[PDB]
């Protein structure tokens, strides 16, 4: 009997009950989500506590079986799993206020309104309306009023609420034994005792730390670049060898340069490819989009779809009076059932979120075998990279001209390539700076090397140094910047952004040579190559079975994140700006600022 | 044999003390006890009701839906003329040597 027995027959039950009740809880979910109404509401909200409630009660019972006694290092990685209390270590009192103040901090996020100096009747939220004076303005004054009175009227509302969340959140994370709450964070990429795929916590810093030395050189001429092409829009109030002012980047943050694109184009007269007329032209649907993502999925030597995912999966918007919410997810109800909910358009980009959440669908099909516990990506990081490389592989040239969307012959050039390459950079380069900065302030304010009257000051001179943006107003210890952001205040981490477009490209650069392909990286097609199907599958069946370090190495042949992969993707965007740099100045300096003169 | 809303009337064992042998049935109800205490009827730690269910429904994939199964099993002991299939005869002819 021992006690390793015993945690076999409590996880047998366990995995009984907890899949029947995730499945009820699921499927109400669905229900609401896809037609709204007010009962749905609350019948999907009593099966959330009825799911809830069995959780925490199984959770305060496995804590019976001692996790020193346990060999298998799977069911030491359920109970694990299983056994972390999380909150409610706290008292009843410092519990109520956590969530009181996290309430408060996202309504106040949700509902923040700032309106005109000239006419205070005219408030304006951030999503209807801030971000689309910041996406779209040409004009210097109205992006700088939009960008200062946001943090300015919200941002100083946040403060005296994240210095009382860090408290708690520390607090609640030093009673189980982690140092502070961004320690607690940093535990997902934690491995012990595999022998050779071990993982520290604190080696996750010195790993970000030492990938991002070497993006610097790419960035710094993107930078360049893209400072040259906005001392155009902008003329007088740029320098040549400053930083960037914030309020001009393309979004209230600059977490994307990507609206960036039509004044930073370098070949304006060469549009690239978007077949959204031929398909319109070819009278396709939002059948034939699935069919088509099903036919890429069958040829690399994945499954088919599993017949329940045709009949109960909502592919259109419903038409008459069905209110839904239209965000294209991956479900994964249990019980062998699948479904994709979005309303789709026929369009080119929802021709690729189709491919991108058929992905997901893969990877949930494949590792429904493990164990309950275990059915997720390796970490954080995995499934949305996963994702990802389906939509990479699916938009090239080669691809849309053997589906029939472009013309047979199509020549292409080496301008509309430029063009994409640039594209591409405004997004996936320009926001690992913004991640980097970010999770590490996030960092340092948790474990206590940044004190609470510096957190302007550290911010703001950390945004100067490793991304390159200087702010337009100075700003003392009354506002709150980062809480401004959507998962700053929300509480979420922010790392596995940084981490999965490492991922991303590994995955992409690893499956491009068995698939055997000749040209460069930007122009890989996987599709039919049954080899890159059965080097992907062979990390998509593993769930959290394994370390994520093992996971990576079946597919990549290396145990940790690398950024060669990415460099390779870019290199020839990174010649042509080496050559587009020649008289200009790559680099900025930490002293200019757009007022003081 | 699924509903919506799950078909809690087909049940199976899930805890038993040792394997079945060949063609046995076992209907008892007794609480499993899987640790070193005595439970004495009560299920709670270490002690577990055997007998689970399956919650039929119809949006359930294959492999998670209910099945029927029939098991024809055959018998030769010791009898002369027993049970056996249909032949079919043939016609009798009249007035010739066969
Ligand atoms: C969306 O939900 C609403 C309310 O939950 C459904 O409205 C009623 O649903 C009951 C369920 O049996 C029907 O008997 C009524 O006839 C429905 N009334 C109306 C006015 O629709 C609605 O059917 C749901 N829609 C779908 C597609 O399931
Ligand atoms: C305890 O560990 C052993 C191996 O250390 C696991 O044995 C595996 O069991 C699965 C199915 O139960 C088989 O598919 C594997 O082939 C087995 N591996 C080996 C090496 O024999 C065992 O499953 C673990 N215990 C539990 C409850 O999972
Ligand atoms: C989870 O929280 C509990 C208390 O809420 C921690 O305290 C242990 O709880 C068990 C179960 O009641 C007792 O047997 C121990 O005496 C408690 N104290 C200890 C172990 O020092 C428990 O340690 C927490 N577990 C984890 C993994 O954080
Ligand atoms: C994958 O391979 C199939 C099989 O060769 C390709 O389909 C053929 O493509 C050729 C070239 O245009 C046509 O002449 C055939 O009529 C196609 N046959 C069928 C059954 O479709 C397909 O184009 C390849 N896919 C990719 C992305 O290269
Ligand atoms: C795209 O390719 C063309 C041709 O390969 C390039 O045009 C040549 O560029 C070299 C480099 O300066 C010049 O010496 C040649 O005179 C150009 N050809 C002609 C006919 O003038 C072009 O530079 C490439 N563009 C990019 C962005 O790489
Ligand atoms: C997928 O479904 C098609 C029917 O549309 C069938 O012809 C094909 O054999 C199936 N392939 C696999 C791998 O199941």
């Amino acid at each position: 009997s021992t006690i390793e027995e015993q945690a076999k027959t409590f996880l047998d039950k366990f995995n009984h009950e907890a899949e029947d009740l995730f499945y009820q809880s699921s499927l109400a979910s669905w229900n609401y989500n896809t037609n709204i109404t007010e009962e749905n509401v609350q019948n999907m909200n009593n099966a959330g506590d009825k799911w809830s409630a069995f959780l925490k009660e199984q959770s305060t019972l496995a804590q019976m079986y001692p996790l020193q006694e346990i060999q298998n290092l799977t069911v030491k990685l359920q109970l694990q799993a299983l056994q972390q209390n999380g909150s409610s270590v706290l008292s009843e009192d410092k519990s109520k206020r956590l969530n009181t103040i996290l309430n408060t901090m996202s309504t106040i996020y949700s509902t923040g309104k700032v309106c005109n100096p000239d006419n205070p009747q005219e408030c304006l939220l951030l999503e209807p309306g801030l971000n689309e004076i910041m996406a779209n303005s040409l004009d210097y004054n109205e992006r700088l009023w939009a960008w200062e009175s946001w943090r300015s009227e919200v941002g100083k509302q946040l403060r005296p609420l994240y210095e009382e969340y860090v408290v708690l959140k520390n607090e609640m994370a030093r009673a189980n034994h982690y140092e502070d709450y961004g320690d607690y964070w940093r535990g997902d990429y934690e491995v012990n005792g595999v022998d050779g795929y071990d993982y520290s916590r604190g080696q996750l810093i010195e790993d970000v730390e030492h990938t991002f030395e070497e993006i610097k050189p790419l960035y710094e001429h993107l930078h360049a670049y893209v400072r040259a092409k906005l001392m155009n829009a902008y003329p007088s109030y740029i320098s040549p060898i400053g930083c960037l002012p914030a309020h001009l980047l393309g979004d209230m943050w600059g977490r994307f340069w990507t609206n960036l694109y039509s004044l930073t184009v370098p070949f304006g007269q060469k549009p690239n490819i978007d077949v959204t007329d031929a398909m319109v032209d070819q009278a396709w649907d939002a059948q034939r989009i699935f069919k088509e993502a099903e036919k890429f999925f069958v040829s690399v030597g994945l499954p088919n779809m599993t017949q329940g995912f045709w009949e109960n999966s909502m592919l259109t918007d419903p038409g008459n009076v069905q209110k839904a919410v239209c965000h294209p997810t991956a479900w994964d109800l249990g019980k062998g059932d699948f479904r994709i909910l979005m309303c789709t358009k026929v369009t080119m980009d929802d021709f690729l979120t189709a491919h991108h959440e058929m992905g997901h669908i893969q990877y949930d099909m494949a590792y429904a075998a493990q164990p309950f516990l275990l059915r997720n990506g390796a970490n954080e990081g995995f499934h949305e990279a996963v994702g990802e490389i389906m939509s990479l592989s699916a938009a090239t040239p080669k691809h849309l001209k053997s589906i029939g969307l472009l013309s047979p012959d199509f020549q292409e050039d080496n301008e509309t390539e430029i063009n994409f390459l640039l594209k591409q950079a405004l997004t996936i380069v320009g926001t690992l700076p913004f991640t980097y900065m970010l999770e590490k302030w996030r960092w340092m304010v948790f474990k206590g090397e940044i004190p609470k009257d510096q957190w302007m000051k550290k911010w703001w001179e950390m945004k100067r140094e490793i991304v390159g943006v200087v702010e337009p107003v100075p700003h003392d210890e009354t506002y709150c910047d980062p809480a401004s952001l959507f998962h700053v205040s929300n509480d979420y981490s922010f790392i596995r952004y940084y981490t999965r477009t490492l991922y991303q490209f590994q995955f992409q650069e690893a499956l491009c040579q068995a698939a055997k392909h000749e040209g460069p990286l930007h122009k890989c097609d996987i599709s039919n190559s049954t080899e890159a199907g059965q080097k992907l599958f062979n990390m998509l069946r593993l769930g959290k079975s394994e370390p994520w370090t093992l996971a990576l190495e079946n597919v990549v042949g290396a145990k940790n994140m690398n950024v060669r992969p990415l460099l390779n993707y870019f290199e020839p965007l990174f010649t042509w700006l080496k050559d587009q740099n020649k008289n200009s100045f790559v680099g900025w300096s930490t002293d200019w600022s757009p007022y003081a003169d | 044999d699924s509903k919506v809303s799950g078909n809690y009337n087909y049940l199976y064992r899930l805890f038993r003390k040792s394997k079945l042998k060949p063609f046995e049935r076992d209907i008892s109800t007794e609480i499993y006890q899987a640790g070193n205490k005595p439970c004495n009827g009560v299920a709670g730690f270490n002690c577990y009701f055997p007998l689970q269910s399956y919650g039929f429904r119809p949006t359930y994939g294959v492999g998670h839906q209910p099945y029927r199964v029939v098991v024809l099993s055959f018998e030769l002991l010791h009898a002369p003329a027993t049970v056996c299939g249909p032949k079919k005869s043939t016609n009798l002819v009249k007035n010739k040597c066969v």
